[PDB]
């Protein structure tokens, strides 16, 4: 029927990342989420008109499982690679995530978006012009995110639509 | 109904409203509530619910100070007796002695449980939350004082029980009786250490020892390891150390795996590297160790081994049957691995990074506390989800294994130490390097390498041997 | 997979948590800590049906007996477990099946009769008086020890069983 798809959410954990596809697969009317039942990671959105099923991986948690991460990416088509504003490490691993997601799917041109979340009112560290160079030297857009407003959210997650879509 | 001590003199009496206690639509399950509340239904009269005491002694200091619950429960346990009534005041006007009806059915319907009540939960959070009291020595002595000067002779007999478990808990065996398979050895025979290796040991004998640690290792971790998702925050070292020595095993021995293949040069040889892997996981699946499992799969999947086009085309299709049913237990977000972990008889060896996902998303993905009315309530059922995991985290926690122990290999195991001092990038990137040398990308010609195993690569095999 | 809850009922001493440790965690507890409600869950595969097993151990120290109702309303089926070494503990069992049946107001409860304790020499209660109660309540009597394993597996799947064909 309609397109489905593979989403994979990548970063550095203790950040706030997990905030991202829960607000989307959420609904911000209700602040509430149960991550055990199926369909907290199946969404179903129109972006430009066209009618298509979202599935997000997110392992949020599993940062550790560090040689796990080639059999979760494995499974995506599109990739968010997220890093937290005010933490100048996780922004810093961006280049490694890349680069792994890169070997992964045996390509130089994978479908990832860049996205810069802000999880608190602690101070940003990381400018938007710095991940806005860092974006553009690697060829794909960036958002920002807020992991309270849900501001930036739907961007990021139809942007990297897009970015599979126009690939 | 029984009647009261007043408000003034003993809060958790106040009438239960919607500004301080909410509930979910054959006792009540509490959505959301004061402290107060949280803990007069911890200790209510009219029933018990053991698994209330569970979830709140896990998860409570998310809205509570350890030193704060032991002021409120023993506030809880001081509840004032009523007065004599009319009847009992015209018998004692008459030098009769009074009834005492109403006092008699307060202590017995009212005080009573609510105190055994209190010395449960005290009891519960000194045998399975003693963490409270390790890390807080005065925390520790409030608790023996209290407990220590309790009086009267319907508590006795659990005060002086809980004074003696808190004892023995400051200075702190498996029947079966079904004996353990015999242990099973291949090349390398009993107390020759320096021959252990993947192809050398016994892969069934590989695979039981592996779940023995396995098993050990996720048997280690606490409940204090995960709430407040902990393991994931800047104090992880201290805070998780169980739960971190348990995943950096799990990927030690990924890692493991895929150096064994790509070190393997020769073709025909990591062939026989791969299939002896295959048979590890067969004897992982027999043994319901999930963690042995992915594992493998893990391995199997990662960049250096996936692209590995030569060795997979000569793995028996019986191997590839194998290998295909472990990986789709992991396809569509662990459909058929949950269902499976949920059907078997235990013991077994979940997998730990679906709970901490879980967890993890359970904290983040909800509120702390919920506004009614002008009041702020505690969320508790956003508590409740996070005990239900590490309730059936800990479900699991129970049932031993009936394997016996070999010490050497054990020991290979836990010193595996596959990266040597090398950190992870430029060890990971040496193991793609491996691959793409002993399979060049196409267009590049198939080289050819020498064997480097001097022993017979068949193996012997993954059903169990029994002599008398 | 069907949940089953299952309460351990008996005097005090009789060995109630001592039995459902050793089902719980194949270990056998020493120390004589009086309980006052315990609660404990085993995933177990029973007749090639996998069960969630909910199991209550309660308080057999007189001084708990006026909470029991609450917990009887809840249990599904009752392990009713006397020592073969402490005939009072056998008088006791009559109060207790008589209690359930009062709060669930039923002559039909999935019940398992158990004399525990049955690595002890010094048996006080024969194995016959016990049988012949059971009888008389339509019930399995098994002996058990949570001490050896003797039994401990029989006495609760038996239960489950019960509950199962209820
Ligand atoms: N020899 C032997 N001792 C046993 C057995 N079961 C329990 N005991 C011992 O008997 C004592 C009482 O055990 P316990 O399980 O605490 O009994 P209980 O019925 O739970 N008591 P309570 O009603 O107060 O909670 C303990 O010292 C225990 O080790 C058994 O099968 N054999
Ligand atoms: C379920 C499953 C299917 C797989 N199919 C393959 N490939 C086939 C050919 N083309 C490359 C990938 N791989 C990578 C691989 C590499 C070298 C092996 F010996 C083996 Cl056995 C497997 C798979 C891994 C798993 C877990
Ligand atoms: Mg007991």
């Amino acid at each position: 029927g309609m397109t489905e798809y593979k989403l994979v959410v990548v970063g550095a954990g203790g950040v706030g990342k997990s905030a991202l596809t829960i607000q989307l697969i959420q609904n911000h009317f209700v602040d509430e989420y149960d991550p055990t039942i199926e369909d907290s990671y199946r969404k179903q959105v129109v972006i430009d008109g066209e009618t298509c099923l979202l599935d997000i991986l997110d392992t949020a948690g599993q940062e550790e499982y560090s040689a796990m991460r080639d059999q979760y990416m494995r499974t995506g088509e599109g990739f968010l690679c997220v890093f937290a504003i005010n933490n100048t490490k996780s922004f810093e691993d961006i280049h490694q995530y890349r680069e792994q997601i890169k070997r992964v799917k045996d390509s130089d041109d994978v479908p990832m978006v860049l996205v810069g979340n802000k999880c608190d009112l602690a101070a940003r560290t990381v400018e938007s012009r710095q991940a806005q160079d860092l974006a553009r030297s690697y060829g794909i857009p960036y958002i920002e995110t807020s992991a309270k407003t849900r501001q930036g959210v739907e961007d990021a997650f139809y942007t990297l639509v897009r970015e599979i879509r126009q690939h | 109904q029984m009647r009261l001590p007043s408000a003034d003199v003993y809060r958790f009496a106040e009438p239960d409203s919607e500004e301080n206690i909410i509930f979910e639509e054959g006792i009540p399950i509490i959505k959301a509530g004061t402290v107060i509340k949280l803990i007069e239904r911890l200790t209510y009269h009219m029933y018990a619910d053991p698994n209330f005491v569970r979830t709140f002694l896990t998860t409570y200091r998310s809205f509570c100070k350890p030193q704060e619950l032991l002021s409120l429960i023993i506030e809880r346990f001081e509840i004032p007796e009523p007065e004599p009534t009319e009847a009992d005041r015209i018998a004692i006007e008459n030098g009769d002695q009074p009834l005492s009806a109403e006092l008699k059915r307060f202590r017995k319907e009212y005080i009573q449980p609510v105190q055994l009540r209190v010395l449960n939960v005290c009891r519960h959070w000194v045998e399975h939350h003693f963490y409270d009291f390790e890390r807080d020595a005065y925390l520790l002595q409030r608790m023996e004082e209290f407990i220590g000067t309790v009086r009267g002779k319907a508590m006795k007999k659990w005060v002086e029980s809980i004074t003696k478990i808190i004892q023995r808990k400051k200075i702190a065996n498996i029947t079966f009786q079904s004996s353990p398979p015999t242990v099973e050895w291949h090349i390398s025979r009993p107390g020759h250490i320096e021959t252990f290796d993947l192809l050398t040991l016994h892969p069934i004998e590989i695979a039981r020892q592996l779940t023995l640690l396995e098993s050990d290792l996720y048997r280690a971790v606490q409940p204090s390891e995960l709430v407040g998702s902990v393991w994931t925050k800047e104090d992880k070292e201290i805070n998780s150390p169980n739960l971190l020595k348990m995943i950096r095993h799990t990927t030690n021995l990924t890692l493991w795996f895929e150096k064994c293949i790509v070190e393997t040069e020769n073709l025909e040889e990591r062939v026989a590297v791969v299939s002896r892997i295959i048979e590890i996981l067969q004897v992982f699946q027999e043994l319901n160790n999930f963690n042995g499992v992915l594992e493998v799969v893990s391995a199997m999947n990662s960049s250096p081994v996936y692209r590995l086009d030569h060795t997979f085309e000569q793995i028996p299709s019986r191997q590839k049957k194998i290998l295909e049913e472990a990986h789709e237990l992991s396809e569509d977000h662990y459909k058929k691995y949950l269902a499976k972990l949920r059907s078997i008889n235990p013991p077994c060896v979940p997998f730990f990074g679906i709970y901490l996902t879980n967890i993890l998303k359970t904290e983040e993905g909800n509120p702390e506390v919920l506004k009614r009315h002008g009041k702020e309530l505690i969320n508790f059922s956003k508590r409740r989800k996070v005990a239900e995991i590490t309730g059936e985290i800990q479900q699991y926690q129970n049932q031993p294994y009936c394997l016996r122990v070999e010490s050497d290999i054990k020991r290979f195991f836990e010193n595996l130490n596959p990266m040597g001092n090398s950190m992870e990038k430029e060890f990971t990137d040496y193991l793609f390097n491996k691959s793409l040398e002993i399979e060049p990308r196409n267009p590049k010609p198939l080289p050819r390498f020498p064997k480097k195993y001097s022993y017979p690569l068949k193996s012997p095999g993954v059903r169990p041997s029994n002599p008398r």
